[PDB]
């Protein structure tokens, strides 16, 4: 009904953000894939 | 003598649909299936590149529904079953002519009403053997037997579509052709390639090698800063298009109104 | 002229509830230390298996979630803490969360330290909290944080 | 006899929409919900690369009202559910063609009031079954039963605009056709490429490649100095709304006025 | 009966802003704050690029200020609500036809004034009733009820402006639309583009490259000898504002002046 207008900010201030350091752990994990095209000899015109 | 339903006379106006049944006909019924796009990608999949979902049936179907509704317009038509109310106007050079309307949509699979009314009361319906129709035209004439112009004189029902192709390779003018089949289904294509030719590499990379310890990878794609990644198969789409298109309209023909 | 309370989604830390949870077939959300957050499944029908999704969503006529088959640790599960996916939600991601102690201001000039017993929300979406003690709720930019 | 409302005849002006439900109707009921603006981009995934934050549904939402605008200046149209208080002009020889009238906003989903005023007085207010409607060409026409102008001296009361379509690949003249459900997704999508053809690496960065300590890697983005990275998808979009937009009008058609 | 107050009759010239309130309406009302600049530059810092300060929300009030002035003239309009005292010349042939005056500036919310005057006396003031307007247009014509030309004969006070659009998708005549939010928008991030499209490299360096002890970086931007930093977004932006702004002098007309 009303319009939808963008309105005022929300994001605080932050300083000395801090490096994030990847924790060391023996548990199991799964890794985050990508799903694209893939390079491949052409083995039969190797043989040939 | 002759059997029929009172509306529909064998002659002139024969019917081919029943009515309940233009709510049971749908997409599926005329091939316009998720599948049938599939097929003609058949070796391609579409599928986000950084989670393993393919896009489901649901997308298919919306877009389909547009495909269909922009052919509608494109040629100006009504294809899937639906039925009409409608209110003309009185046109004196017309109606001499015995009594010649043009409907607004076409093509009229039948004529179920046709009476003239002047406050709401009918002042006449006319026998159903008398009024006879031109089903791919859409035009209704009648043919007796034994100021100038006014306002929503007469009312019309019809039902305007195509019904499902019985035989291969063969319709009647009441009768889907197969090319608005597969006319719909390259307007659908148009839209499934636009998504899916981001989805290629990355975003919007054109060139990338990478060299790692002297292991060497490279590639370089469609994807271009004045070309997008599906734009090949866009353009040759619309060349497609063109020729399907143009030699449909000529089945249909131009529009005429006298003045 | 405000909105009741919102749950928290709570974690589950004894793992024989969890196991029963994934026998039933409800969703698991794990969220990894080292590769975020990742969903977790039983295989319906009788090839019974783990599955994962990256789909990470609530399910939608419009967003039906992918599952992929993976050999799913015990000591991932342990380690890692564990959601009902029916519950963790965007709705309402609070600064400072329920059971958390943190540092307020009293009209006394004198700073206290509380933890959040009870937090809501009202028509601007703001995030009331109440401190044990006290019957007034404060506001988000009035409190403060405390870490070790 | 018959049952109705009395400024709703079912013959000429049916109801179509209770004035009440006019507030009711929202963008959502539509379709313009900022998930199909998703849909389109499936596997497109746009964020502030300083941050986790992706834009919200407030900016969708906001830039989707203004799309809706925009076709609606496309088309001289109205395009939600409006009510409408319109005083019109005595001219002599539409006043004597049956009082014709053409409605600034169209369609006319219904008419309320139709009143002849001289001075804020209603002189002669006409009977409801008298005064009959066209719905898409917007045409207000009064059939009687049983110096050269004037200013202002009809009040003309109606709603103006489309209700959502009731069902699947249909559209009634009173309805929505679903391309302009899609022609403002894709003006939708044009500011969102806009935005996002920006943010894929840094900004203003066309090429670039990097070599440390044996490993290297190099990318060449759509970006250059003649295009942005999101032209091809904007360039794209253009060619189907040309071709969507040019089909349209011709559901309109072209506008007239005496002179 | 009826009750209003003396200058604003509700039939004719309705009222629409109290004068009061003139004043208090200001940019931040219609939506044209700064933070809507930063929504469509998502994801976009402008920030100097040897210290780290941003550029303040004055400039953007500044440039806003300047694009809606350029939108004023770009489509000949009065925008922002403004009370003006205007004086008009006496021409015989609008003054027969029923005195009609087509305002300077347009679109007219209200008339409070309409009087005839010979040397400062007025030797006519009209009832309130008697006087009509057209809004869009600022048409204002008189229906009384019970040498060929001179100058400055009347005198004619008005409120010229737009309020801001009360509900979603939807605006009356009198009633900004939406389209001159976003085309005064797209006006200011034009100047912004110019602005910041220095600030991506440098000054004025297309391309680069550093080799340090077998460590490499290289960077080519859109910079280049024939084309500027943001060229590419500014002229996507003109291409936006073509099909924005002739769809909306489209709304408003073509200007006639008889002679």
């Amino acid at each position: 009904e009303k319009p939808y207008m963008i309105g005022a900010n929300s994001n605080p201030n932050v300083i000395n953000k801090s490096t994030t350091y990847t924790t060391t752990t023996q548990a199991d994990e799964q890794d985050k894939p990508k799903y694209t095209t893939r390079l491949e000899f052409d083995t039969i015109d190797m043989i040939r | 003598s002759l059997n029929y339903e009172y509306p529909y006379h064998p002659s002139g106006n024969p019917k081919h649909i029943d009515v309940s049944e233009i709510d049971n006909l749908t997409l599926a019924d005329y091939g316009w299936s998720p599948d049938a796009v599939k097929a003609y990608m058949f070796g391609i999949v579409v599928q986000n590149p950084d989670t393993g979902q393919p896009m489901g049936d649901e997308f298919y179907n919306h877009i389909l529904e547009r495909a269909v509704g922009k052919a509608e317009r494109a040629l100006d038509i009504s294809i899937l079953p639906d039925t009409q109310h409608e209110m003309r106007d009185y046109h004196e050079t017309e109606f001499n002519s015995y009594m010649f309307v043009h409907a607004y949509r076409k093509p009229i699979l039948q004529v179920e009403n046709l009476q003239l009314q002047f406050n709401g009361r009918p002042i006449y319906k006319y026998p159903a053997n008398w009024w006879k129709v031109e089903h791919l035209a859409g035009h209704v004439q009648l043919f007796p037997t034994a100021a100038t112009f006014a306002p929503q004189m007469i009312r019309l029902e019809y039902v305007s579509g195509m019904l499902p192709r019985k035989k291969a390779g063969r319709n009647k003018p009441w009768e889907m052709p197969p090319e608005l089949e597969q006319l719909v289904i390259k307007y659908a294509l148009k839209e499934i390639y636009q998504v899916w030719g981001n989805l290629i590499i990355g975003a919007g990379i054109a060139n990338k090698t990478l060299e790692v310890d002297g292991i060497t990878e490279t590639i370089g794609t469609t994807q271009s800063a004045m070309y997008g990644g599906a734009s090949a198969q866009i353009l040759q789409i619309n060349e497609d298009i063109k020729e399907l298109l143009d030699g449909l309209r000529a089945y249909f023909g131009y529009n005429m109104i006298g003045l | 002229i405000s909105l009741n309370p919102i749950q928290d989604a709570k974690p589950i830390d004894d793992i024989v509830d969890i196991m029963t949870y994934l026998k039933n077939g409800k969703v698991l959300r794990v969220k990894q230390d080292n590769q975020g957050d990742i969903l977790v499944r039983m295989s319906p029908g009788k090839h019974k298996f783990t599955e994962v999704s990256r789909d990470l969503d609530k399910e939608s006529f419009y967003y039906k979630r992918h599952w992929v088959l993976y050999n799913v640790s015990v000591n991932s599960l342990i380690t890692f803490d564990v959601y009902l996916d029916e519950e963790y939600s965007e709705t309402t991601k609070v600064k400072y969360p329920k059971d958390t102690i943190v540092e307020y201001t009293r009209e006394d000039q004198e700073k206290d330290v509380a933890m959040i017993k009870e937090i809501l929300t009202d028509n601007n979406g703001n995030y009331f909290y109440a401190l044990i003690g006290e019957t007034m709720l404060f506001d988000e930019n009035k409190l403060n944080k405390v870490k070790d």
